[PDB]
């Protein structure tokens, strides 16, 4: 019934679901803006349409008309989303089906159940998995000055919609959480309007460990494995590791477990990602990803299960044992272990702010354990400040974590990008570090390590050479 | 019997119109294959852009099929070496 | 019924396929060996049953021999070189660059890819898909006479033998590509 | 005292001879320590290509290092364009 598809996205996730729709047998369809008429994604689909003419090319992405009506004049039989944009979006969803489309997503019962963090914690807490203990549902400044005066110090302040930078600071001393509040009610309502906030107990030194979910409609809901991603950088993740080598494998099995025991009570569909913060054999539940991860690589290498081709079949409606040819949750292998390095335009030398200008060089390595899904990247390349820092995604796998380690480490070193600053000298630090090689790095060894902003000068002599031959 | 030579020439099997023009016009038709099989269909091309070629710094875009726009770009033009040949630097696709 | 016909005492071209999967690592361990390292006290490679098999796996090398041109390889300027990638995908490539003028001294070899997954259906998929995804212009490649093997089913059930592509003469038979980047190019140039 | 003023504004520590190179001279100096970071080491250059730069269709060798010699050549100068600036078409490396 399925034979071609839309991708609502852009960059390396376009590309990637282009490619598993190849491998499966339909054709594809990509859209772009104006901004984007240079992107790798736009010639790499059968069919490439303008969308959001007029528009910024961001809320030419966001445009849901637009979307619609391209998918609906291509003749596209289904939409993937890919993550971010309108991934996660409802009315997005509401819309494609409503129009006839095949969504690649979970139910919209998932979307609005995860997208807002409080009914994902009811959802939590009547699915008996341990959450964080917090304020429940939407508290006012004197509710989160209530919280903190009984449950005590430290806690953190997070709003329901969004994240990751966005409406999440930090309170340790009294006086301090009036202006929190109010800067996160400042940065909810610029983006999604009045959005509540909870605040949570905070946590000293945890772990970040996020569970890959996939589920059909027939209600047979398998794990991968789990990943960590506890290596984070201001709260945003830098480097994510699969599977988690810093904790016991009954640990991992039970979280897990918890994972599959949630997705399970919700019924979950397609790919999802439950996230968790770990401390001393306690997990904590704190939000459902209802799409893919940029992360989901290093899971797809350590399991050998194609996450994308996966979703895309089941939204096919194809059960996950019989069709797919997925095993039993048992007989899910573990594949060695794998590292993902995300290199973008950050230059750690000036408050990782995102560089642009024209990329003149690009050399991107290979051979053993080596896999890489490049963005918008290659030599010649105007990198614009519309879109997001990232060039290209590298991951390396191997059966140890050590030569994993070194292999990364040889993948950063022989990684060449000139034209625009990127993030490969704070990546080589990280990697270089006993506390990332030893896996028990936790959310704030980044914030506890000065040694990761010392960088050595690097004399890029055929750049300098070059320079001063056109110069006389 | 045309029609076989004609898939014997152009390297395919033709059209009932193929073979028609074939007969009509046999030595305009086989350069006119000769010149789709060299340059393409130059017929989606705009008429100032078929007739003049692309200026330096211009922008064009060609649809070949629906869907499918190739950006085309001169950023350079090349000296003539000494065998007479010239690089052009163009930009299709962002490459 | 199995007979001895060779052992070539080197590294082969086609090792990639076998550290894909057995995950372990070539090229490491014959210089770990030429260290004079033992295999399993520091290598860390496990005993003989504790290999582990991981999927199957396909190489093929994209080389410049011209099917069209009964394998004669060609030679001349690398105009445009865009190669794959995602899950499954290895690239071992050699001189294969946009820019790169192919000379007639050295062997035809462009760039080897490998693709492994746990099912080899699944690794014969994403094999067609990097051979389709490929895009090497301004020189002849195999890549078409790779795709008709690689769309046989003999390949994909795994009874092919080496009178195969002999036996096979659907497999010489290309489809027309229409390349109309490059045909539009040229005439722009021209003009 | 000269020294730890020498570290901050050549950007790492300076050896005996650069900072008694910093007291006689330290305009000039530290113009030099701003040209090796924008030009790097032009002493390994060979002298016509030191003081006349390239010639179109030029092939020269550069070793900036024992074992390292970047093979530059100038494939193309690009026109001027509004802003003032030449796009030049080198290939080094062979990229
Ligand atoms: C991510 C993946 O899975 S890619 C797998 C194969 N690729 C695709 O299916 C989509 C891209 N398709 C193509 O590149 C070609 O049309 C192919 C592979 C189908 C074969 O066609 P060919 O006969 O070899 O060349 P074609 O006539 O189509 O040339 C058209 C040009 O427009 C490009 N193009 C291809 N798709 C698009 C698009 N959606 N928009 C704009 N340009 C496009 C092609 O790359 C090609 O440029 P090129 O010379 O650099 O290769
Ligand atoms: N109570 C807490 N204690 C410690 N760390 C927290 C707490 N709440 C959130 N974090 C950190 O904030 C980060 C963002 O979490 P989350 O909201 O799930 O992602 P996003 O912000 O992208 O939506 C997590 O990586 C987590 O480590
Ligand atoms: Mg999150
Ligand atoms: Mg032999």
């Amino acid at each position: 019934h399925m034979k071609k598809l839309l991708v609502a996205n852009r960059g390396e996730i376009a590309v990637r679901v282009f490619r598993a729709c190849n491998e499966l047998g339909l054709s594809t369809v990509a859209v772009y803006a104006r901004e984007d008429e240079y992107s790798v994604h736009r010639f790499k689909a059968d069919e490439s349409y303008l969308i959001g003419q007029g528009k910024k090319p961001i809320d030419a992405y966001l445009d849901i008309d637009d979307i619609i009506r391209v998918a609906l004049e291509s003749g596209a039989d289904a939409i993937h989303p890919g993550y971010g944009l309108l991934s996660e979006n409802l009315e997005f969803a509401t819309k494609v089906r409503a129009a006839g489309l095949v969504f690649v997503g979970p139910e919209l019962h998932h979307l609005d159940i995860f997208g807002d963090k409080i009914k994902a914690k009811a959802a939590a807490d009547e699915a008996k998995v341990p959450g964080i203990p917090g304020t429940n549902g939407a508290v006012d400044i004197d509710g989160a000055l209530e919280f903190a005066k009984t449950y005590g110090y430290p806690v953190m302040i997070k709003a329901a919609l969004g994240g990751g930078g966005r409406g999440m600071r930090v309170a340790r001393n009294d006086a301090e959480m009036h202006d929190g509040y109010a800067r996160a009610k400042s940065e909810a309502i610029g983006a999604f309007g009045s959005g509540e906030i909870y605040v949570e107990k905070y946590i000293e030194n945890p772990k970040h460990i996020e569970v890959q979910i996939l589920g059909d409609r027939h209600g047979n809901i398998i794990h991968l494995h789990e990943r960590d991603c506890s290596v984070q950088r201001r709260n945003q993740k830098v480097i994510e590791i699969a599977p988690a080598v810093g904790l016991s494998p009954d640990f991992r099995n039970e979280i897990c477990e918890a994972a599959v025991k949630l997705c399970k009570n919700v019924g979950y569909v397609n790919a999802g990602t439950v996230e968790f913060l770990v401390k001393d054999d306690k997990f904590y539940f704190i939000e459902v990803n209802p799409r893919v991860q940029v992360e989901h690589t290093i899971t797809e290498l350590i399991t050998g299960v194609d996450i994308v081709q996966a979703q895309i079949l089941i939204a096919q409606g194809k059960d996950l044992h019989r069709e797919i040819g997925l095993p039993a949750q048992s007989e899910i292998p573990l594949l060695g272990s794998a590292i993902q390095c995300r290199i973008t335009t950050e230059d750690p030398q000036n408050g990782f702010l995102p560089d642009t200008g024209k990329i003149d060089t690009y050399r991107s390595p290979g051979g053993f354990g080596i896999r890489l899904d490049v963005g918008n990247a290659y030599a010649g390349y105007e990198v614009t400040p519309y879109f997001d820092s990232l060039l290209v995604k590298v991951c390396t796998f191997a059966n140890e974590f050590s030569d994993s380690v070194r292999k990364m480490d040889r993948v950063l070193h022989e990684f060449r990008i000139r034209g625009v600053k990127t993030n490969i000298p704070f990546l080589i630090n990280v990697i270089a570090n006993e506390n990332f090689t030893s896996g028990q790095a936790t959310t704030t060894f980044i914030d506890n390590t000065p040694s990761l902003f010392n960088f050595p000068r690097l004399r890029d002599r055929g750049t300098k050479t070059l320079h001063y031959l056109s110069m006389i | 019997t045309v029609k076989a030579d004609l898939e014997q020439k152009i390297g395919y099997e033709p059209g009932d119109h193929e073979v028609i023009s074939y007969i009509m016009y046999p030595q305009v038709f086989l350069d006119y294959q000769k010149m789709q099989r060299e340059f393409g269909a130059v017929t989606l091309l705009d008429t100032p852009t078929f007739l003049h070629g692309m200026r330096l710094n211009e922008k064009i875009e060609v649809q070949i099929e629906k869907g499918k726009t190739l950006s085309i770009r001169l950023d350079e033009i090349g000296e003539p070496d000494l065998a007479g040949n010239r690089v052009l630097f163009f930009n299709l696709n962002g490459q």
